[PDB]
Protein backbone atom coordinates (compact mmCIF):
# COMPACT_ATOMS: atom_id res chain seq x y z
CA UNK A 1 0.00 0.00 0.00
CA UNK A 2 1.03 3.66 0.01
CA UNK A 3 4.18 4.93 1.71
CA UNK A 4 4.66 7.74 4.21
CA UNK A 5 6.73 10.52 2.68
CA UNK A 6 9.63 12.29 4.40
CA UNK A 7 9.54 16.07 4.66
CA UNK A 8 11.73 17.86 2.14
CA UNK B 1 4.58 -14.85 -15.10
CA UNK B 2 6.71 -11.92 -16.26
CA UNK B 3 7.94 -9.11 -14.02
CA UNK B 4 5.60 -6.99 -11.93
CA UNK B 5 5.59 -3.58 -10.29
CA UNK B 6 3.68 -1.47 -7.79
CA UNK B 7 4.21 2.27 -8.11
CA UNK B 8 2.76 5.49 -6.83
CA UNK B 9 2.58 8.78 -8.68
CA UNK B 10 2.15 11.78 -6.46
CA UNK B 11 1.41 15.37 -7.41
CA UNK B 12 1.37 18.35 -5.08
CA UNK B 13 0.36 21.62 -6.72
CA UNK B 14 0.17 24.86 -4.80
CA UNK B 15 -2.14 27.72 -5.75
CA UNK B 16 -1.62 30.64 -3.35
CA UNK B 17 -4.69 32.64 -2.40
CA UNK B 18 -6.94 30.34 -4.39
CA UNK B 19 -7.31 27.53 -1.87
CA UNK B 20 -5.27 24.69 -0.44
CA UNK B 21 -2.67 22.86 -2.53
CA UNK B 22 -4.29 20.26 -4.75
CA UNK B 23 -2.80 16.91 -3.80
CA UNK B 24 -3.11 13.60 -5.56
CA UNK B 25 -1.80 10.06 -5.27
CA UNK B 26 -2.19 7.41 -7.92
CA UNK B 27 -1.30 3.76 -7.57
CA UNK B 28 -0.46 1.45 -10.43
CA UNK B 29 -0.13 -2.28 -10.50
CA UNK B 30 1.77 -3.32 -13.61
CA UNK B 31 1.10 0.14 -15.02
CA UNK B 32 -2.63 -0.27 -14.41
CA UNK B 33 -4.01 2.50 -12.20
CA UNK B 34 -5.70 0.60 -9.37
CA UNK B 35 -6.19 3.22 -6.62
CA UNK B 36 -6.31 7.01 -6.44
CA UNK B 37 -6.54 9.80 -3.89
CA UNK B 38 -7.59 13.35 -4.67
CA UNK B 39 -7.43 15.95 -1.88
CA UNK B 40 -9.97 18.22 -3.54
CA UNK B 41 -13.13 17.24 -1.66
CA UNK B 42 -14.95 17.80 1.65
CA UNK B 43 -14.13 14.28 2.75
CA UNK B 44 -11.34 12.93 0.55
CA UNK B 45 -10.71 9.18 0.63
CA UNK B 46 -8.64 6.58 -1.20
CA UNK B 47 -10.73 4.82 -3.81
CA UNK B 48 -10.51 1.71 -6.01
CA UNK B 49 -9.87 2.46 -9.68
CA UNK B 50 -10.07 -1.21 -10.56
CA UNK B 51 -13.28 -2.97 -9.66
CA UNK B 52 -11.22 -5.91 -8.34
CA UNK B 53 -9.85 -3.70 -5.55
CA UNK B 54 -13.28 -3.74 -3.92
CA UNK B 55 -12.42 -7.00 -2.14
CA UNK B 56 -10.51 -4.85 0.33
CA UNK B 57 -12.69 -3.86 3.25
CA UNK B 58 -13.20 -0.56 5.08
CA UNK B 59 -10.11 -1.00 7.24
CA UNK B 60 -7.88 -1.10 4.19
CA UNK B 61 -9.39 2.10 2.86
CA UNK B 62 -9.28 3.89 6.22
CA UNK B 63 -5.59 3.13 6.67
CA UNK B 64 -4.75 4.21 3.12
CA UNK B 65 -6.84 7.37 3.41
CA UNK B 66 -5.20 8.45 6.63
CA UNK B 67 -1.74 7.93 5.16
CA UNK B 68 -2.66 9.96 2.09
CA UNK B 69 -4.06 12.85 4.16
CA UNK B 70 -0.84 12.90 6.19
CA UNK B 71 1.22 12.99 3.04
CA UNK B 72 -0.92 15.81 1.67
CA UNK B 73 -0.40 18.04 4.70
CA UNK B 74 3.24 17.09 4.73
CA UNK B 75 3.53 18.00 1.02
CA UNK B 76 1.84 21.31 1.72
CA UNK B 77 4.78 21.81 4.07
CA UNK B 78 7.45 20.83 1.53
CA UNK B 79 6.07 23.30 -0.99
CA UNK B 80 6.82 26.10 1.47
CA UNK B 81 10.19 24.58 2.19
CA UNK B 82 11.09 24.72 -1.51
CA UNK B 83 10.12 28.37 -1.86
CA UNK B 84 12.83 29.03 0.72
CA UNK B 85 15.40 26.64 -0.69
CA UNK B 86 14.94 28.40 -4.02
CA UNK B 87 14.23 31.85 -2.61
CA UNK B 88 10.93 32.26 -4.48
CA UNK B 89 7.88 34.50 -4.04
CA UNK B 90 5.04 33.17 -1.90
CA UNK B 91 2.88 34.18 -4.83
CA UNK B 92 3.55 31.67 -7.58
CA UNK B 93 2.10 28.26 -8.33
CA UNK B 94 4.53 25.33 -7.96
CA UNK B 95 4.59 21.58 -8.41
CA UNK B 96 6.14 18.59 -6.68
CA UNK B 97 5.86 15.15 -8.21
CA UNK B 98 7.02 11.79 -6.94
CA UNK B 99 7.35 8.39 -8.45
CA UNK B 100 8.26 5.53 -6.20
CA UNK B 101 7.63 1.82 -6.49
CA UNK B 102 9.02 -1.68 -6.55
CA UNK B 103 9.35 -4.16 -9.38
CA UNK B 104 9.62 -7.88 -8.82
CA UNK B 105 10.49 -10.86 -10.98
CA UNK B 106 8.12 -13.77 -11.59
CA UNK B 107 9.58 -15.27 -8.42
CA UNK B 108 8.38 -12.41 -6.22
CA UNK B 109 11.88 -11.09 -5.54
CA UNK B 110 12.73 -7.38 -5.62
CA UNK B 111 14.17 -6.63 -9.04
CA UNK B 112 14.50 -2.86 -8.60
CA UNK B 113 13.27 -0.22 -6.15
CA UNK B 114 13.15 3.52 -6.70
CA UNK B 115 12.00 6.95 -5.67
CA UNK B 116 12.48 10.11 -7.77
CA UNK B 117 11.23 13.57 -6.94
CA UNK B 118 10.70 16.48 -9.27
CA UNK B 119 10.22 20.19 -8.58
CA UNK B 120 8.39 22.25 -11.20
CA UNK B 121 8.77 19.50 -13.77
CA UNK B 122 12.52 19.16 -13.16
CA UNK B 123 14.50 16.37 -11.44
CA UNK B 124 15.12 17.21 -7.80
CA UNK B 125 16.37 14.05 -6.09
CA UNK B 126 16.29 10.27 -6.58
CA UNK B 127 17.25 7.04 -4.82
CA UNK B 128 20.16 5.11 -6.34
CA UNK B 129 19.70 1.48 -7.34
CA UNK B 130 21.52 0.64 -4.10
CA UNK B 131 18.58 1.77 -1.95
CA UNK B 132 21.09 3.37 0.41
CA UNK B 133 22.28 6.62 -1.16
CA UNK B 134 20.60 9.64 -2.72
CA UNK B 135 21.39 11.84 -5.73
CA UNK B 136 20.59 15.56 -5.65
CA UNK B 137 20.03 17.31 -9.01
CA UNK B 138 20.81 20.82 -7.80
CA UNK B 139 22.17 22.80 -4.86
CA UNK B 140 18.76 22.96 -3.21
CA UNK B 141 18.35 19.18 -3.39
CA UNK B 142 21.46 18.80 -1.16
CA UNK B 143 19.82 20.57 1.72
CA UNK B 144 17.26 17.75 1.49
CA UNK B 145 19.91 15.11 0.88
CA UNK B 146 22.06 16.21 3.85
CA UNK B 147 18.81 16.30 5.82
CA UNK B 148 17.69 12.77 4.91
CA UNK B 149 21.21 11.54 5.53
CA UNK B 150 21.05 12.89 9.08
CA UNK B 151 17.67 11.34 9.87
CA UNK B 152 18.74 8.16 8.10
CA UNK B 153 15.98 7.67 5.57
CA UNK B 154 17.56 5.63 2.80
CA UNK B 155 17.07 2.67 5.16
CA UNK B 156 13.54 3.40 6.32
CA UNK B 157 12.64 3.58 2.61
CA UNK B 158 14.54 0.44 1.58
CA UNK B 159 12.54 -1.30 4.27
CA UNK B 160 9.29 -0.35 2.53
CA UNK B 161 10.65 -1.15 -0.93
CA UNK B 162 11.97 -4.61 -0.08
CA UNK B 163 9.31 -5.27 2.57
CA UNK B 164 5.88 -3.65 2.58
CA UNK B 165 5.90 -2.85 -1.15
CA UNK B 166 6.71 -6.36 -2.38
CA UNK B 167 4.32 -7.98 0.09
CA UNK B 168 1.31 -5.92 -0.81
CA UNK B 169 2.21 -6.06 -4.48
CA UNK B 170 1.93 -9.83 -4.21
CA UNK B 171 -1.45 -9.50 -2.50
CA UNK B 172 -2.80 -7.15 -5.13
CA UNK B 173 -1.46 -9.50 -7.79
CA UNK B 174 -3.39 -12.45 -6.38
CA UNK B 175 -6.62 -10.44 -6.60
CA UNK B 176 -6.52 -8.70 -9.99
CA UNK B 177 -4.41 -11.29 -11.80
CA UNK B 178 -7.25 -12.42 -14.05
CA UNK B 179 -7.96 -8.91 -15.23
CA UNK B 180 -4.31 -7.85 -15.38
CA UNK B 181 -3.26 -10.44 -17.97
CA UNK B 182 -5.99 -8.97 -20.19
CA UNK B 183 -5.19 -8.72 -23.84
CA UNK B 184 -7.11 -7.15 -26.70
CA UNK B 185 -6.07 -7.81 -30.28
CA UNK B 186 -5.87 -4.88 -32.71
CA UNK B 187 -8.37 -4.91 -35.59
CA UNK B 188 -6.60 -3.60 -38.67
CA UNK B 189 -7.67 -2.00 -41.93
CA UNK B 190 -6.03 0.12 -44.60
CA UNK B 191 -7.43 3.33 -45.97
CA UNK B 192 -6.54 5.07 -49.23
CA UNK B 193 -6.20 8.83 -49.60
CA UNK B 194 -5.36 11.23 -52.40
CA UNK B 195 -2.16 13.21 -52.80
CA UNK B 196 -1.19 15.73 -55.45
CA UNK B 197 0.04 14.37 -58.78
CA UNK B 198 0.50 10.61 -59.12
CA UNK B 199 0.99 9.70 -55.46
CA UNK B 200 -1.42 8.26 -52.91
CA UNK B 201 -1.30 7.64 -49.19
CA UNK B 202 -1.97 4.29 -47.63
CA UNK B 203 -2.90 4.31 -43.97
CA UNK B 204 -2.74 1.23 -41.80
CA UNK B 205 -5.06 1.40 -38.85
CA UNK B 206 -4.96 -0.59 -35.63
CA UNK B 207 -7.96 -0.21 -33.34
CA UNK B 208 -9.30 -1.54 -30.03
CA UNK B 209 -6.06 -3.12 -28.81
CA UNK B 210 -4.73 -3.40 -25.25
CA UNK B 211 -2.20 -2.96 -23.82
CA UNK B 212 -0.96 0.14 -25.62
CA UNK B 213 2.33 -1.36 -26.82
CA UNK B 214 2.18 -2.09 -30.55
CA UNK B 215 4.25 -1.97 -33.72
CA UNK B 216 3.05 -1.28 -37.25
CA UNK B 217 5.27 -1.52 -40.36
CA UNK B 218 5.00 -0.98 -44.07
CA UNK B 219 6.89 -3.23 -46.45
CA UNK B 220 7.60 -2.74 -50.12
CA UNK B 221 7.68 -6.39 -51.21
CA UNK B 222 8.89 -7.38 -47.75
CA UNK B 223 11.58 -4.86 -46.87
CA UNK B 224 10.45 -2.36 -44.23
CA UNK B 225 9.98 1.27 -45.21
CA UNK B 226 11.81 2.72 -42.20
CA UNK B 227 12.27 5.98 -44.08
CA UNK B 228 9.62 8.73 -44.07
CA UNK B 229 6.87 6.44 -42.87
CA UNK B 230 4.44 8.58 -40.89
CA UNK B 231 2.76 7.58 -37.63
CA UNK B 232 0.71 9.03 -34.78
CA UNK B 233 1.54 8.45 -31.14
CA UNK B 234 -0.55 5.61 -29.66
CA UNK B 235 -3.76 7.10 -28.23
CA UNK B 236 -6.59 6.00 -25.93
CA UNK B 237 -9.85 5.19 -27.66
CA UNK B 238 -11.53 6.14 -24.37
CA UNK B 239 -13.05 2.73 -23.63
CA UNK B 240 -9.91 1.11 -22.22
CA UNK B 241 -8.28 0.25 -25.56
CA UNK B 242 -5.92 2.08 -27.93
CA UNK B 243 -5.43 3.19 -31.55
CA UNK B 244 -2.47 3.79 -33.80
CA UNK B 245 -1.75 4.31 -37.48
CA UNK B 246 1.15 4.29 -39.89
CA UNK B 247 1.08 5.60 -43.42
CA UNK B 248 3.30 5.89 -46.46
CA UNK B 249 3.11 7.70 -49.76
CA UNK B 250 3.21 5.29 -52.70
CA UNK B 251 2.82 5.69 -56.48
CA UNK B 252 -0.72 5.67 -57.91
CA UNK B 253 -1.53 2.19 -59.23
CA UNK B 254 1.29 0.59 -57.21
CA UNK B 255 -0.77 0.08 -54.04
CA UNK B 256 -0.80 -3.71 -54.28
CA UNK B 257 3.00 -3.74 -53.91
CA UNK B 258 2.79 -2.73 -50.27
CA UNK B 259 1.98 -4.75 -47.19
CA UNK B 260 1.14 -3.49 -43.75
CA UNK B 261 2.33 -5.39 -40.67
CA UNK B 262 0.81 -5.32 -37.23
CA UNK B 263 2.60 -6.76 -34.15
CA UNK B 264 0.76 -6.92 -30.81
CA UNK B 265 1.07 -9.31 -27.88
CA UNK B 266 -2.60 -10.24 -28.25
CA UNK B 267 -2.11 -11.74 -31.69
CA UNK B 268 -1.64 -15.48 -32.15
CA UNK B 269 0.51 -14.07 -34.98
CA UNK B 270 1.18 -10.62 -36.52
CA UNK B 271 -1.33 -9.25 -39.00
CA UNK B 272 -0.50 -8.77 -42.64
CA UNK B 273 -2.88 -6.69 -44.70
CA UNK B 274 -3.13 -4.57 -47.83
CA UNK B 275 -5.17 -1.81 -49.41
CA UNK B 276 -8.29 -3.59 -50.70
CA UNK B 277 -10.04 -1.70 -53.49
CA UNK B 278 -13.75 -2.53 -53.87
CA UNK C 1 10.48 25.18 -17.35
CA UNK C 2 7.25 24.43 -19.25
CA UNK C 3 6.40 21.70 -21.74
CA UNK C 4 4.17 22.48 -24.75
CA UNK C 5 0.96 20.45 -24.95
CA UNK C 6 0.76 18.02 -27.87
CA UNK C 7 -2.72 17.28 -29.14
CA UNK C 8 -4.63 14.67 -31.11
CA UNK C 9 -8.27 14.88 -32.15
CA UNK C 10 -9.95 11.69 -33.26
CA UNK C 11 -13.13 9.64 -33.04
CA UNK C 12 -13.40 6.60 -30.79
CA UNK C 13 -14.73 4.54 -33.72
CA UNK C 14 -14.32 4.93 -37.49
CA UNK C 15 -16.81 7.68 -38.30
CA UNK C 16 -19.94 7.12 -40.36
CA UNK C 17 -22.09 10.13 -41.06
CA UNK C 18 -25.35 9.98 -39.09
CA UNK C 19 -24.06 7.40 -36.58
CA UNK C 20 -23.36 8.38 -32.95
CA UNK C 21 -19.71 8.30 -31.98
CA UNK C 22 -17.34 9.92 -29.49
CA UNK C 23 -14.77 12.58 -30.31
CA UNK C 24 -11.58 12.56 -28.26
CA UNK C 25 -9.05 15.27 -27.59
CA UNK C 26 -5.89 13.68 -26.23
CA UNK C 27 -3.50 16.15 -24.65
CA UNK C 28 -0.03 15.21 -23.54
CA UNK C 29 3.45 16.43 -22.72
CA UNK C 30 2.36 19.58 -20.87
CA UNK C 31 3.66 21.18 -17.65
CA UNK C 32 2.62 22.85 -15.40
CA UNK C 33 -0.58 20.80 -14.92
CA UNK C 34 -3.15 23.62 -15.13
CA UNK C 35 -4.68 23.51 -18.58
CA UNK C 36 -7.88 24.60 -20.33
CA UNK C 37 -9.42 22.42 -23.02
CA UNK C 38 -12.53 23.17 -25.05
CA UNK C 39 -13.94 21.23 -27.92
CA UNK C 40 -15.62 23.32 -30.61
CA UNK C 41 -18.28 22.42 -33.14
CA UNK C 42 -18.48 24.70 -36.15
CA UNK C 43 -16.56 27.38 -34.29
CA UNK C 44 -18.77 27.31 -31.20
CA UNK C 45 -17.83 25.71 -27.85
CA UNK C 46 -19.39 22.36 -27.01
CA UNK C 47 -21.24 22.47 -23.67
CA UNK C 48 -21.03 18.88 -22.36
CA UNK C 49 -17.38 17.75 -22.49
CA UNK C 50 -16.14 15.07 -20.09
CA UNK C 51 -12.54 14.85 -19.03
CA UNK C 52 -10.51 11.97 -17.65
CA UNK C 53 -8.55 12.41 -14.44
CA UNK C 54 -5.12 13.83 -15.03
CA UNK C 55 -2.03 11.64 -14.86
CA UNK C 56 1.65 12.17 -15.59
CA UNK C 57 4.41 10.38 -17.41
CA UNK C 58 7.83 9.03 -16.45
CA UNK C 59 9.25 12.36 -17.74
CA UNK C 60 6.95 14.30 -15.35
CA UNK C 61 4.67 15.58 -18.13
CA UNK C 62 0.91 15.44 -17.59
CA UNK C 63 -1.69 14.04 -19.95
CA UNK C 64 -5.45 14.07 -20.00
CA UNK C 65 -8.24 12.88 -22.27
CA UNK C 66 -11.20 15.15 -23.04
CA UNK C 67 -14.21 13.73 -24.88
CA UNK C 68 -17.74 14.44 -26.05
CA UNK C 69 -20.42 12.51 -27.88
CA UNK C 70 -21.15 13.50 -31.46
CA UNK C 71 -22.73 12.40 -34.67
CA UNK C 72 -20.53 13.26 -37.66
CA UNK C 73 -21.91 14.68 -40.89
CA UNK C 74 -20.09 15.40 -44.13
CA UNK C 75 -19.88 19.15 -43.41
CA UNK C 76 -19.58 19.68 -39.64
CA UNK C 77 -16.15 20.84 -38.54
CA UNK C 78 -14.94 19.80 -35.04
CA UNK C 79 -11.81 21.01 -33.26
CA UNK C 80 -10.16 20.95 -29.87
CA UNK C 81 -8.76 24.06 -28.25
CA UNK C 82 -6.10 24.14 -25.60
CA UNK C 83 -4.93 27.11 -23.62
CA UNK C 84 -1.74 26.65 -21.65
CA UNK C 85 0.87 28.79 -20.02
CA UNK C 86 3.63 27.40 -22.22
CA UNK C 87 1.88 28.81 -25.30
CA UNK C 88 1.42 32.49 -26.11
CA UNK C 89 -2.02 31.69 -27.59
CA UNK C 90 -4.58 28.85 -27.47
CA UNK C 91 -3.74 26.07 -29.92
CA UNK C 92 -6.62 24.61 -31.98
CA UNK C 93 -6.43 21.26 -33.70
CA UNK C 94 -9.09 20.37 -36.23
CA UNK C 95 -10.60 16.90 -36.54
CA UNK C 96 -9.58 15.19 -39.79
CA UNK C 97 -11.56 11.99 -40.36
CA UNK C 98 -8.61 10.52 -42.26
CA UNK C 99 -6.25 10.88 -39.29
Amino acid sequence: YTAKYPNL
Amino acid sequence: MGPHSLRYFVTAVSRPGLGEPRYMEVGYVDDTEFVRFDSDAENPRYEPRARWMEQEGPEYWERETQKAKGNEQSFRVDLRTLLGYYNQSKGGSHTIQVISGCEVGSDGRLLRGYQQYAYDGCDYIALNEDLKTWTAADMAALITKHKWEQAGEAERLRAYLEGTCVEWLRRYLKNGNATLLRTDSPKAHVTHHSRPEDKVTLRCWALGFYPADITLTWQLNGEELIQDMELVETRPAGDGTFQKWASVVVPLGKEQYYTCHVYHQGLPEPLTLRWEPP
Amino acid sequence: IQKTPQIQVYSRHPPENGKPNILNCYVTQFHPPHIEIQMLKNGKKIPKVEMSDMSFSKDWSFYILAHTEFTPTETDTYACRVKHDSMAEPKTVYWDRDM
